[PDB]
RNA sequence: ACCUCGAUGUCGGCUCGUCGCAUCCUGGGGCUGGAGCAGGUCCCAAGGGUUGGGCUGUUCGCCCAUUAAAGCGGCACGCGAGCUGGGUUUAGAACGUCGUGAGACAGUUCGGUCUCUAUCCGCCGCGCGCGUCAGAAGCUUGAGGAAACCUGUCCCUAGU
RNA sequence: GAUAACCGCUGAAAGCAUCUAAGCGGGAAACCUCUUCCAAGACCAGGCUUCUCACCCUCUAGGAGGGAUAAGGCCCCCCG
């Protein structure tokens, strides 16, 4: 509606391409594509901006509008700032190490659990407790952000595990 | 790649390992095969390899078969069989004409054996499908080894195709799997494989490695 | 009296339907249309007169609204609880063209002389066919105004 | 999580949302979760 | 009181099953007045499994030793041209009760014939004929089916 | 492999929010491959390949009928 009615800022560094209804960003992290909805229409406006509008108002496209520029502004800041996320860890014995590329998770399991980064995606512990990942995708990096928070189950009493970086969980206590 | 070899059931005996604990056994004559033909996915639509094994007399053999082992370009055998590979790289190293012995196999190696069971006629349900019987006294009357009960009334009206009634039994290809190569006698062509095999002795099997323990 | 056809009057014509983006319900009712041959007006309900049908690109059909995951192909082996169920989707990557004739061959004649009729249909899922020998001219799915 | 035939928001923080075809509420307070069925 | 009185055999057990899921066990979860151990409730899940005895004609049920568990149901309260015959429902006899009596009792007790060479469909096996555009033979691909699927204890992890 | 319940990611309509509306994932003894067996009368009656690949007569020359054969098989015979 109205997030969907202004168009995206596209930085002095960052170069993009329309061709059809698809098109891609260019910018100094990385490049990305993307495609855009069918009703919707996607414009270069040459006065610094990619102007998304809607032809009508049926719920369709009252839907796909703001859906369609929050893509195109993702994309770009993605390709442009980057995409990270800050995650630690609590409990007694729950750490955090690297090995390769993948990172590797050891939190009172009998075994050692361990996540591989797929593309696009650098793990980056800063901490055995405060590791971060970052990635040229909102998507991907927000994905593997909760893959890797939902290795152990939820802990109202201890709260031990792997917590995002400005969550503040519930925890209820036992009796005892 | 799965490999595989043609032979026949000798018999069987027992041996003592060097734990000293007996170990019954399947003693199959494991003897030569030529490879007679080769099946491609370019040509016959899938990867296997066609193999011979046996002694037969050229002149017990019909002219087709003859034919067929001629454009081999090897002496016709009593029996052809054929393993099915998986891939082209697995029949890459079979070529029309080589051979292949019992030291395919070795020690340790888990085999699959394909045989044919012995016949055990027209049998009763007792027998074929391991049927509680009936009473022997208290009463029962001619119905001590007889099925019963083979539906039920006006609903379905019908028996239900897969019941288990009496008919002939054995005779059929059975493959048991898992069983341990104990001793590959190499020089006698000859391997002895812990466990029973299908089969009468003199039987001809398929031993097989083992998909599920190889 | 009325015209029934006697024994060489009856001449085949080949027809090649593309099935690329089509419904598969009005394809099939084409394909069964010029299948009988009730495009012909020699027509005869008694004699299988009908026309041969390649249907090309049985991989492409269309089938409307949410049918790839809940619409279902059903068959029973004939044993106790000897039924099994296939969507449209599995049914279409699997080995597709059975899709398409499946519903070809519910619109013709349960009969014998629909057993005969069946004879002419050729599906391919591909976008060729081996029958190039016979000439067969594209067909297109064409409604009369009125 | 209750499945039942009605759902209501319990509470002032619980909100009702249609998702994938079924009426549900959901609340930051993981008691409240409710689903129609 | 709709078919069956020119006959649709009636309980329980046996044999053999087959289907549902309204899940007993095993498998996946959400909420807990869930610390753990173990539970409560709801949701998903029907592949397999789901014991042997005593008492009773027993179903039901009570109990004994187990078990991961000893699920609930439909199929003429599945199944007697497959079995049984303890129950119930002839004729004998007796008790109690009613009746003047003959007799009677949703009272009890003892005894008490369970017929059939399978025509057709159905099902389990086995052949003979023709077909698959010449006549034969060897090896095969597989569309489509059928079978199978259960589970415990101990020990490391960790007396964490 | 595709999923059930369930858990999500990125997200408008509805300036914040939401697993959904556009899209992307995890997810069970249930389903589909997988293991074993039957399987081309699967009438779309399949594939690879080998063998024989010939010899006359009649009816009236158009087709049919009869016969002798090959490769092969069947019976008879000795058995399992
Ligand atoms: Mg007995
Ligand atoms: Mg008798
Ligand atoms: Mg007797
Ligand atoms: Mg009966
Ligand atoms: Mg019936
Ligand atoms: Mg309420
Ligand atoms: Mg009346
Ligand atoms: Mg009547
Ligand atoms: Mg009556
Ligand atoms: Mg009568
Ligand atoms: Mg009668
Ligand atoms: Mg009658
Ligand atoms: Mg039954
Ligand atoms: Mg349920
Ligand atoms: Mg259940
Ligand atoms: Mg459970
Ligand atoms: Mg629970
Ligand atoms: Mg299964
Ligand atoms: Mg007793
Ligand atoms: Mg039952
Ligand atoms: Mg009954
Ligand atoms: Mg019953
Ligand atoms: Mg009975
Ligand atoms: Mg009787
Ligand atoms: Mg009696
Ligand atoms: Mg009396
Ligand atoms: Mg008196
Ligand atoms: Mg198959
Ligand atoms: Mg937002
Ligand atoms: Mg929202
Ligand atoms: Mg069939
Ligand atoms: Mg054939
Ligand atoms: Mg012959
Ligand atoms: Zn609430």
């Amino acid at each position: 509606s109205r997030i969907g009615k202004q168009p995206v800022p596209v930085p002095s560094g960052v170069d993009v391409t329309i061709n059809g209804q698809n098109l891609s960003v260019k910018g100094p992290k990385g490049t990305l594509t993307l495609d855009v909805a069918e009703p919707i229409s996607v414009s270069r406006a040459e006065d610094g901006a990619i102007v998304v509008t809607r032809p009508d108002d049926e719920r369709r496209s009252r839907s796909l509008h703001g859906l369609s520029r929050t893509l195109i502004a993702n994309l770009v800041t993605g390709v442009t700032e980057g995409y990270t996320q800050k995650m630690e860890i609590f409990g007694v014995g729950y750490r955090v190490q690297l090995k390769g590329q993948n990172l590797e998770f050891a939190l009172g399991y009998s075994h050692p659990v361990l996540i591989e980064a797929p593309e696009g995606i650098t793990f980056a512990v800063e901490s055995p407790t405060k590791f971060s990942v970052s990635g040229i995708d909102k998507q991907k990096v927000g994905q593997i952000s909760a893959v890797i928070r939902r290795l152990r189950r939820p802990d109202p009493y201890k709260g031990k595990g792997v917590r995002y970086e400005g969550e503040q969980i519930r925890r209820k206590v036992g009796k005892t | 790649a799965r490999k595989g070899i043609l032979g026949t059931k000798l018999g069987m005996t027992q041996v003592f390992d060097e734990n000293n604990k007996v170990v019954p056994v399947t003693v199959v004559k494991a003897g030569p095969n030529v490879v007679t033909r080769i099946r491609t996915t370019e040509r016959d639509g899938y990867s296997a390899v066609q193999l011979a094994y046996g002694e037969i007399s050229p002149r017990k053999v019909i002219k087709p078969v003859a034919g067929q082992f001629a454009a081999a370009g090897v002496n016709p055998r009593r029996h052809v069989a054929e393993l099915r590979l998986d891939d082209e790289a697995a029949v890459a190293e079979y070529e029309v004409g080589q051979e292949l012995t019992a030291e395919i196999f070795s020690d340790g190696a888990y085999v699959d054996v394909t045989g044919t069971s012995k016949g055990k006629g027209f049998a009763g349900t007792m027998k074929r499908h391991g049927f509680r019987g009936q009473g022997a006294a208290h009463g029962a009357q001619a119905v001590h080894r007889r099925p019963g009960s083979i539906g039920g009334c006006a609903t379905p009206g019908r028996v239900f195709k897969g019941t288990r009634m009496s008919g002939r039994m054995g005779n059929d290809r059975v493959t048991t799997q898992n069983l341990k190569v104990h001793k590959v006698d190499a020089e006698n062509g000859v391997l002895l494989i812990k466990g029973a095999i299908p089969g009468r002795n003199g039987g001809l099997v398929v031993v097989r490695s083992a998909i599920k323990r190889g | 009296p009325t015209y029934t056809p006697k024994a060489g009057d009856t001449t085949r014509s080949w027809y090649v339907i593309d099935a690329s983006d089509v419904v598969l319900g009005r394809l099939a009712s084409a394909a069964a249309t010029l299948l009988r041959g009730k495009h012909k007006p020699t027509f005869t309900p008694n004699v299988d007169g009908g026309d041969f049908v390649i249907v090309i690109n049985a991989d492409k059909i269309a089938v409307s609204g949410d049918k790839l995951t809940k619409k279902f192909a059903y068959r029973h082996s004939g044993y106790p609880g000897g039924l099994r169920k296939r969507t449209i989707g599995e049914l279409l990557e699997k080995h597709p063209t059975r899709v398409v004739e499946n519903a070809i061959i519910g619109m013709l004649p349960h009969n014998k002389l629909g057993r005969q009729i069946q004879k002419k249909l050729k599906v391919y899922a591909g976008p060729d066919h081996p029958h190039a020998a016979q000439q067969p001219i594209p067909f297109e799915i064409k409604q009369v105004a009125q | 999580m209750k499945v039942n035939p009605s759902v209501k928001p319990i509470c002032d923080k619980c909100r009702v949302i249609r998702r994938h075809g079924r009426v549900m509420v959901i609340c930051s307070d993981p008691r409240h979760k409710q689903r129609q069925g």
